[PDB]
């Protein structure tokens, strides 16, 4: 029979020995379940995923709640599988942890439904898509100078003040108004504070009847923050799968990923490599970000937040990430300061999909004519600056008069900002938003002002913004 | 000058505890002269090697290592 | 000597730019270095300090 | 009762007992072994024991060489540990590490009172509830950086700074105006430098007021982990009897944090953070919480730093300066101008400047003349290369008076009669304080920048300028 027996416990760390030849497989989830028999003993439920095999018929697990309590000696139930999760439409609206049970006071989620392993192979080479195809995400400045992937990893570098939940909970409504698409929150490692924050800018943002949250966070121990961008990601991939629809996958700070393996895996007693790393961790990285793919019946696109410790890109948390970014989307504090929302910078963010294979001939013209714009008004500044904004000349004149333009037509209204200036938010498609900042850099819209440009949606509509001033 | 000074030699191909024990054979040679009364100069070339020999004579003896590995 | 005065202070104005603009390079290539030293200090003092509890067991 | 030798690896012994009479932690163990025949070695050795081993074998850390020791000798437990002498007959004498003389002057007999070492720190109800300061009669500390009555006070100084009679005069001040022994208890630096200080606290004449206590370099880590305790246990006497405000001096703190370390690899420790023993602040602690003011008494503590390669972020200095109140910096420079003590006056700080503990007046008047000596280094390269004619004129008035400040923060020691003549001098702090503030506003701009140098008071600074010049 499958009953343990703790031995050890230190830290997370707890070793159960079974019987011979009832051993549990790697990555099991063992639940421990007691009920105190006298006043000395304390109630526990606490779920245990086995991560070695030591001899001796016995088993070392990693802790996903705190040990305190655990007697030498005490039962522990083995489940026959990894962590099951529940997957399906029931999750759709709910706060969940990494074991799958919803955090929230709405409701527990029937025994009888789907549960689907945590630890999955990555999907095969014969499944995965041929082509590459694009993600229209209905902002104009992602989908013209740093265009998504259906399947692709995209990096947020912004931080606190810049908008980065605003980016979030638009590219959950437009995805779920355009493409049908689910999309999965997982917030790896962080402040509670700041989860309750989002759920409830989520809630009162409507956009959450359509999205699925995971937190694991930070007050949890580090064998759960190493398993929370899994369960938000075994959540994305029923709708992969099963739906087969285009999914989201939100994994805010996956640098907590990093360093949560990097300390489970020094509570597990193995020799660090380079830079305190996890000797594991471009395979930890990949077993994580092989699984965000696009297969012939979807994709899973992800949007991920990064750390970048001590403000290098060279440190290996940050340069085993970076070798499976598909865009980065660089929000700027001085943009959204300027008052151009979103706050992405048009000059740091790059993509690997802007090309002219991919994307096409016309968006990359017009869209490095964008980049060599702004890049031109920018060299400008110190310019006006010592020389005032006369007598510069009629051609850079003309570079700062047309680039102007260019940077306050890049801000959108967003269905998200309704709630806050009222005004109703567009989904501008990327042929719309291509032929608009071609007739821009024509000349074509030069003699509207420039504050017409600003928080509008498309080309046709910047004539009645100007029509009314 | 080789009609008041001593050489002490404790070359590379020697093995490690001849250069850990050179220093303290030079001073014992200088301790017999000073506490006669005599006026001893020991010029210890190199006590780095010394160090790494002696990081060397520890490590293999299975003590445990410290800062750069020494002892 | 008005023309030769407003070239003295805008030539003196450029070579404290040229040697601002030499400054910041070098500082961005010593801050490549730093990082390069960082990462091998902290190595090197992770390794050094389990290679001495690997000593005991 | 009776124990036999097991393992000898450099400086630890273990020493295996018969079951049911282990020693416990921090006894002194002993070995005294006759040679049986020409094949072995006479040995008198004391063994503080360290760690409990399982199979009733006992880990302890030797005081001197191991040098002879068979596997199998017999080791007597005293039950106690390291039992040090205590009380006035220790003023005057230089001591080993296990309380012994080591100066030729005579033995102290059996009867003698003898204190254990190891004691906890004194506790929570015991302290003082004010911060009281120490006045030492010494300008540059009673203005720019007090000292508390019970706190623990920093000097960075090397050599030609003139440290041991800055130590001195610190003795001799606070044995003559307070009634307060000294110890000096100096932990593995440098065998040359504690004689020469021997030969100068017998000339000075103050000796008859500290105990000594010397364990150096030549020592095991074991004697240089101890020393700064037994220097201690010879001043908690005097605090917790004589009720005196005991100062006490030890060479170099950082020895006592890396005798640990040279110790802990040897007795099984996993390494720490810089290569020092997991147990660094706790043993730091306990050094360095007993030297506390008590209500009754006080033990203030002097304390040399060499910061290995000046870097003050290895854990061993960020350890002692948790610890630390005050810093009394001694610079090179301020000794190639004449200005004895040679204490930078800008970079020694202390805790205790603060007007709620100091008072107002005295905490106005030094941080202004803070504030001047801080403008005359700021133009140290503009004069040194410019030249003194060009610089402005309320400029050449902040140099003209920082002169005659950076002056007056000398002192003719008591220390240095016997070399200068002049009979030195005792400072109050209301009196130092007064002539700042008359320095400091105007009063004295006539007098040259001389009779300001190597005088006690300020009226002695007119006293000398009338015997000059004007």
């Amino acid at each position: 029979m499958t009953r343990g027996r703790v031995i050890q416990v230190m830290g997370p760390v707890v070793d159960v020995k079974f019987e011979n030849g009832h051993l549990p497989a790697i990555y099991n989830a063992l639940k421990i379940q007691h009920k105190a028999r006298n006043e000395n003993e304390v109630d526990i439920d606490l779920t245990l995923e086995v991560a070695l095999h030591l001899g001796d018929d016995t088993v070392r697990t990693i802790a996903m709640a705190s040990t305190d309590g655990l007697i030498r000696g005490m039962e522990v139930i083995d489940t026959g599988a990894p962590i099951s999760v529940p997957v399906g439409e029931v999750t759709l609206g709910r706060v969940f942890n990494v074991l799958g049970e919803p955090i929230d006071l709405e409701g527990d989620i029937p025994a009888d439904a789907r549960r689907d392993p945590i630890h999955r192979p990555a999907p095969k080479f014969e499944e995965l898509a041929t082509e590459v195809e694009i993600l229209e995400t209905g902002i104009k400045v992602v989908d013209l100078l740093a265009p998504y992937i259906k399947g692709g990893k995209i990096g947020l570098f912004g931080g606190a003040g810049v908008g980065k939940t605003v980016l979030i909970q638009e590219l959950i409504h437009n995805i779920a108004q355009e493409h049908g698409g689910i999309s999965v929150f997982a917030g790896v490692g962080e402040r509670t504070r700041e989860g309750n924050d989002l759920y409830h800018e989520m809630k009162d943002s409507g956009v959450i009847s359509k999205t699925a949250m995971v937190f694991g966070q930070m007050n949890e121990p580090p064998g759960a923050r190493m398993r929370v961008a899994l369960t938000g990601l075994t959540m994305a991939e029923y709708f992969r799968d099963e739906q087969g629809q285009d999914v989201l996958l939100f994994i805010d700070n996956i640098f907590r990923f990093t360093q949560a393996g990097s300390e489970v895996s020094a509570l597990l007693g193995r020799m660090p490599s380079a830079v305190g790393y996890q000797p594991t961790l471009a395979t930890e990285m990949g077993q994580l970000q092989e699984r965000i793919t696009s297969t012939a019946k979807g994709s899973i696109t992800s949007i991920q937040a990064i750390y970048v410790p001590a403000d290098d890109y060279t440190d290996p948390a940050p340069a085993t990430t970076f070798s499976h970014l598909d865009a980065t989307t660089n929000l700027e504090r001085k943009l959204a300061e300027m008052g151009i929302y979103p706050a992405v910078d048009p000059l740091a963010s790059t993509s690997r999909a802007l090309a002219p294979e991919i994307v096409g001939e016309e968006h990359y013209q017009v869209a490095r004519k964008v980049q060599q714009t702004l890049q031109r008004y920018k060299e400008l500044q110190d310019i006006i600056a010592i020389l005032g904004m006369d007598e510069l000349s009629d051609e850079d004149k003309l570079v700062v008069h047309r680039a102007r333009r260019i940077q306050f037509f890049l801000s959108q209204n967003f269905h998200v900002a309704e709630q806050f200036t009222g005004q109703p938010g567009s989904y501008v498609p990327v042929k719309e938003t291509v032929r608009g900042f071609k007739e821009i850099l024509e000349g074509k819209y030069d003699h509207l002002p420039e504050d017409a440009f600003r928080l509008v949606g498309r080309i046709e509509e910047v004539v009645e913004k100007a029509k009314a001033m | 000058a080789l009609d008041y000074t001593i050489v002490v030699t404790a070359s590379a191909s020697q093995p490690a505890p001849l250069l850990f024990l050179a220093p303290y054979a030079g001073v014992a040679m200088g301790e017999y002269f000073m506490y006669k009364g005599k006026h001893v100069l020991v010029v210890y070339d190199d006590l780095s090697k010394q160090a790494a020999a002696y990081r060397e004579l520890s490590l293999l003896l299975r003590r445990p290592p410290g800062r750069e590995a020494y002892p | 000597l008005l023309d030769a005065k407003a070239s003295e202070h805008a030539a003196r104005m450029t070579a404290m730019k040229n040697a601002t603009d030499n400054a910041n390079e070098l500082i961005r290539t010593l801050t490549l270095s730093y990082n390069r030293a960082r990462q091998a200090a902290i190595t090197q003092e992770i390794t050094e300090i389990v290679a001495g509890a690997n000593a005991l067991q």
